[PDB]
RNA sequence: UUAAGUUAUUAAGGGCGCACGGUGGAUGCCUUGGCACUAGAAGCCGAUGAAGGACGUUACUAACGACGAUAUGCUUUGGG
RNA sequence: ACCGAUAGUGAACAGUACCGUGAGGGAAAGGUGAAAAGCACCCCGGAAGGGGAGUGAAAUAGAACCUGAAACCGUGUGCU
RNA sequence: GACAAUGGUAGGAGAGCGUUCUAAGGGCGUUGAAGCAUGAUCGUAAGGACAUGUGGAGCGCUUAGAAGUGAGAAUGCCGGUGUGAGUAGCGAAAGACGGGUGAGAAUCCCGUCCACCGAUUGACUAAGGUUUCCAGAGGAAGGCUCGUCCGCUCUGGGUUAGU
RNA sequence: CGCGAGCUGGGUUCAGAACGUCGUGAGACAGUUCGGUCCCUAUCCGUCGUGGGCGUAGGAAAUUUGAGAGGAGCUGUCCUU
RNA sequence: AUGAUGAGGUUAAUAGGUUCGAGGUGGAAGCAUGGUGACAUGUGGAGCUGACGAAUACUAAUCGAUCGAAGACUUAAU
């Protein structure tokens, strides 16, 4: 129910390895800047 | 559920008030207990 | 199907009402999930205005809301009588498909999908 | 040469901000920015705002290209944290802290 | 070319060292306030309404000091 | 051959804030600079906040303002 | 020079290190004191220097004197900051769309539709609270999200009795 | 006397009450009787599932050998002889 | 659960719609007729029908972006 010891630094780093977020998925606006991709423009 | 404090204008300036204080020798020394001491409220 | 993350009853009735703003305003903004659910709602409904017979009007009538519209210069229809004039007499010739769903991206709020859903 | 912007106790805890901050790192400016309005986080316009700042600053104070820039730098420190308290059951109350952070963009050309 | 054998390159992240930042308010320096005493004096006021307060008074206005409808003060005698 | 801001009064800025029906309990909180000279003006920004330009001996002395330790939080990387 | 001795708890004995203050002597300091930071330095230990950066006005040394004189543990006291962790929770419920405003809108305003209470989730008195009421302006903090909104902030107002 | 951070809580070491018994008494028991709050958001190892990284001396798609590991393993009645 | 796996992405049946089926329900509405009426009969195995089957690009799978090798050495047979 509650932690038995403290949790380091190094270990705390390590579970949050793949604590992250990616890239949006975008595409550049051929005519009307970027935008993601198979979204309209909605703004130009 | 009820609580113990129902206020009460009329009982807590009975109970309380400066009059109620000063109607006798105990209630004196409280009010000179509370100058002494320095309060700004010396009672209801 | 999808439950929308309500009742039966409140699912039902949100169909309705999404069905009946666009046939309204024929181009609504909502999320990816509410379109993609009441894409079918509004297009069976497109079917039975294009039937056009009385109990195609009735069934129509199961489904939508009793809602007014102030068309060109003062003169009122219902929402039952476009679909039943205009809507059904624009998609004669089409076989299906009479609406398109765009997607916009994820609103402030709560990163909601947003799109527009169009009468085509 | 280099130009810097800040922002500084922004009501953002420095957690959240580094995340978004990690996608811009050492990236082209106009990838930077069309990263940071196609990123759905509190702290994307923020960002954008003190990159935006940092471009100007090259732009108006240093005569650099403006397009030839770089994200060098983006990291996120910790401001002060504004104290707070929750009621929970009990009649006992638990801390809740809404920490802040300070913001800053280094954008340069690389000469 | 094959076979047999040997040994690299990677770092999602981590470790050590170093560099540069933030947070935080220790440390040093400082004193507006205290602490303990010495010497000289004085100790207690009030129905001629006390001690302590409330409410007000400044051109502007919250609090504190001062003042009391003569109110953020009046007269007078000296100093300056 | 007393203290020097966790000390010294509880109180250097308070018997206040706050707690209690009440008697009663009772904090935290000192330091820009020699002088406000307290940043005209320009730029990004709704603002906040910044980068310049000025003031200053010093602005990493810019008011959350002397010094600014440690825990803690980050960015870069020499070896691994 | 040449022989011996030198494990150690309670505990006894001895010798020293360092801190603040005082007296006397002798010195340092804006050509940069104390403090802080770094270093591959010295001493048998406690500990002592030097160099460089920061800092910006006080401080060593010698001898002697006096102590609020040395912290790692007291479920110690106060303060700061971690971990658990982007985890638990975000406090009974029906909303949808259009239009508006705005730097920014699921969350503000307006509209339509839908839905909930209705011996009450309606209306009015009392206690209690004491300006929370109204208008205009605002969005740092408060609001368990957001916020252009507010019982929040700023400015100005508002309570009328012979019954 | 495996197993309550897996469950229950009938019994047993709780405050009420009663009987028998003992005690002058307050009370008590080689006894009995009716009643009587079961808290915890899993950090580490362990376990069940399921992903990402790198390695496997070029990179890849598919088909595979099996070192080794797990699973399975029960039995009745009747007929005939 | 999410990752993952698998079917597809216009040189396309992946989903939705449309049209037609299977199955389910059991005789729609409107109208006519009979009945004072409740109702009944006929039109007519009618009407309706989530998830199942087929056909059909009507709607959506746009444009595009990212990652990804160049095969080390030593000795032997050829
Ligand atoms: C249900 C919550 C309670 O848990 C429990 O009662 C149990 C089920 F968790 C519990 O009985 C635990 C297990 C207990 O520990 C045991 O103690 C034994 C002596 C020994 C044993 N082991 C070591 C052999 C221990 O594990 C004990 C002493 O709690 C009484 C723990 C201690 C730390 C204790 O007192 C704690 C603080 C105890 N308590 C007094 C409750 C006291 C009884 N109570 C009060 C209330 C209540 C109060 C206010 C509002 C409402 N609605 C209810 N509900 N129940 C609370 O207020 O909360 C809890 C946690
Ligand atoms: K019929
Ligand atoms: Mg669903
Ligand atoms: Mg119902
Ligand atoms: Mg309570
Ligand atoms: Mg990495
Ligand atoms: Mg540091
Ligand atoms: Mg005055
Ligand atoms: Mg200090
Ligand atoms: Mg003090
Ligand atoms: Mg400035
Ligand atoms: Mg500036
Ligand atoms: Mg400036
Ligand atoms: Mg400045
Ligand atoms: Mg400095
Ligand atoms: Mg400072
Ligand atoms: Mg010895
Ligand atoms: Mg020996
Ligand atoms: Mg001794
Ligand atoms: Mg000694
Ligand atoms: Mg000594
Ligand atoms: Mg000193
Ligand atoms: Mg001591
Ligand atoms: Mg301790
Ligand atoms: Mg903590
Ligand atoms: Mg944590
Ligand atoms: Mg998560
Ligand atoms: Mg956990
Ligand atoms: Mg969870
Ligand atoms: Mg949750
Ligand atoms: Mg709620
Ligand atoms: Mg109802
Ligand atoms: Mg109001
Ligand atoms: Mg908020
Ligand atoms: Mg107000
Ligand atoms: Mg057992
Ligand atoms: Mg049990
Ligand atoms: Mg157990
Ligand atoms: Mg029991
Ligand atoms: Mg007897
Ligand atoms: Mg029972
Ligand atoms: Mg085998
Ligand atoms: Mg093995
Ligand atoms: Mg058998
Ligand atoms: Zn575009």
């Amino acid at each position: 129910a509650v932690p038995k010891r403290r949790t380091s630094k190094t270990r705390k780093n390590k579970r949050r390895t793949h604590f992250k977020i990616s890239v949006p998925g975008m595409t550049e606006c051929p005519n009307c800047e970027y935008k993601l991709s198979h979204r309209v423009c909605k703004n130009c | 559920v009820k609580r113990t404090y129902q206020p009460n204008k009329r009982k807590h300036s009975k109970v309380h008030g400066f009059r109620k204080r000063m109607s006798t020798k105990n209630g004196r020394k409280v009010l000179a207990r509370r100058r002494r001491k320095g309060r700004k409220v010396l009672s209801a | 199907y999808r439950k929308l993350g309500r009742t039966s009853d409140q699912r039902k009735a949100m169909l309705r009402d999404l069905a009946t703003s666009l046939i309204i305003s024929e181009r609504i903004e909502t999320t990816e999930a509410r379109a993609k659910e009441v894409r079918s709602v509004v297009e069976k409904l497109i079917t039975l205005g294009k039937k056009g017979d009385l109990a195609s009007r009735r069934n129509a009538a199961k489904t939508l809301r009793n809602v007014e519209i102030l068309n060109e210069d003062e003169t009122t229809q219902t929402a039952l009588q476009k679909l039943f004039g205009e809507i059904a007499e624009r998609y004669t010739e089409r076989q299906g498909g009479y609406t398109r769903i765009l997607k916009q991206g994820p609103r402030r709020g709560d990163g909601a999908e947003s799109v527009i859903i169009e009468l085509v | 040469m280099e130009a810097k912007a800040v922002a500084r106790t922004i009501r953002i805890a420095p957690r959240k901000v580094r995340l978004v901050l990690d996608l811009i790192r050492g990236k082209n400016a106009a990838e930077a920015i069309a990263i940071l309005k196609l990123t759905n986080k509190a702290s994307s316009p923020v960002i954008e705002k003190v990159l935006m700042s940092a471009l100007a600053n090259a732009e108006h104070n240093y005569d650099m290209n403006t397009d030839e820039l770089v994200v060098k730098e983006a990291y996120a420190n910790e401001g002060p944290t504004l104290k707070r308290f929750r009621p929970r059951a009990q009649g006992r109350a638990s801390a809740i802290n809404k920490r802040t952070s300070h913001i800053t963009i280094v954008v340069s050309d690389g000469k």
